[PDB]
């Protein structure tokens, strides 16, 4: 996270240490402007695929969520988990994360 | 788990069968049958096709 | 009530074919046949499907 | 008009300024659309016949 | 589901791994794993998709 040279694959690389990714049907990226503003994210599914929602693009300052992607995932999602992230800071660089 | 009842699963529109995990992409021979024991978390009992 | 009947006796072995002991208590049927006789536990290996 | 989203018959006017502006209709509490979007990019609010 | 992200950003809070240490809270983004079929890893722990 050094100025002007953020590692855009840091988390992906860490994930690839625990799992090999095989037969990926898609990998999409969505750019995010850096700020400390409250936001809302949502996810639903229909026969059309998995729908992602965010307040960021259409209502950054108010929080209403709008659709920004439909993912071609047509096998019904039944389960989810939260992937734990840990920040490999040194002691003097420790922050609190919301 | 034997309980008192058994049910047949009907897919909602825009979804694959829960049995696509155990039925090959092409059936080898007419009338073949597939089974898979379920984890206690999945509900226990079996899945059958 | 079959678990009733099997609570009178001390039960030493329970195996089923094309069904389970759990399942055979639960389900409903159009016909149930019960065959009973004297038979020694020593000869369990000979009472098999 | 005949928008991709819906049919209809309306009198478009360059009105102001109420909507969502990211997806491209605006309704008024019923099935009807009152009515701008779609033009690129302005407010052509529609009316009934 | 919907997710409230970054609500405490800018306030003062603990560093978690060192509870006696406080710091300014920064927004962090969540990560999710979603799928159709789950079970256990080879050593028996849950969470395998």
């Amino acid at each position: 996270c050094s100025d002007g040279n953020y590692n855009r694959n840091a988390s992906l690389n860490s994930f690839k240490e625990y799992f090999n990714l095989r037969n990926c049907t898609f990998m999409y990226t969505y750019n995010i402007t850096e700020d400390e503003i409250l936001e809302w994210f949502g996810i639903t599914q229909t026969a059309q695929g998995v729908h992602l929602f965010s307040s960021r693009y259409v209502d950054l300052y108010g929080g209403n969520m709008f659709q920004f992607a439909t993912l071609p995932v047509y096998d019904t999602i039944k389960y989810y988990s939260i992937i734990p992230h840990s920040i490999r800071s040194i002691q003097s660089d420790r922050k609190a994360w919301a | 788990s034997d309980d008192r009842t058994e049910v047949p699963q009907l897919v909602n529109a825009n979804q694959y069968s829960p049995c696509v995990s155990i039925v090959p992409s092409t059936v080898w021979e007419d009338g073949d049958y597939y089974r898979k024991q379920l984890s206690p978390l999945e509900g226990g009992g079996w899945l059958v096709a | 009530n079959l678990t009733k009947l099997l609570s009178l006796f001390s039960v030493n072995d329970f195996t089923c074919s094309q069904i389970s002991p759990a399942a055979i208590a639960s389900n409903c049927y159009s016909s149930l046949i019960l065959d009973y006789f004297s038979y020694p536990l020593s000869m369990k290996s000979d009472l098999s499907v | 008009y005949s928008l991709y989203g819906v049919s209809g018959r309306g009198v478009f006017q360059n009105c102001t300024a109420v909507g969502v502006r990211q997806q491209r209709f605006v309704y008024d509490a019923y099935q009807n659309l009152v009515g701008y979007y779609s033009d690129d990019g302005n407010y052509y609010c529609l009316r009934a016949c | 589901f919907v997710v409230r992200i970054g609500a405490a950003a800018n306030s003062t809070g603990t560093v978690i791994i060192s509870p006696s240490t406080s710091a300014t809270i920064r927004k962090i983004y969540p990560a999710f794993m979603l799928g159709s079929s789950v079970g256990n890893f080879s050593d028996g722990k849950m969470g395998r998709f």
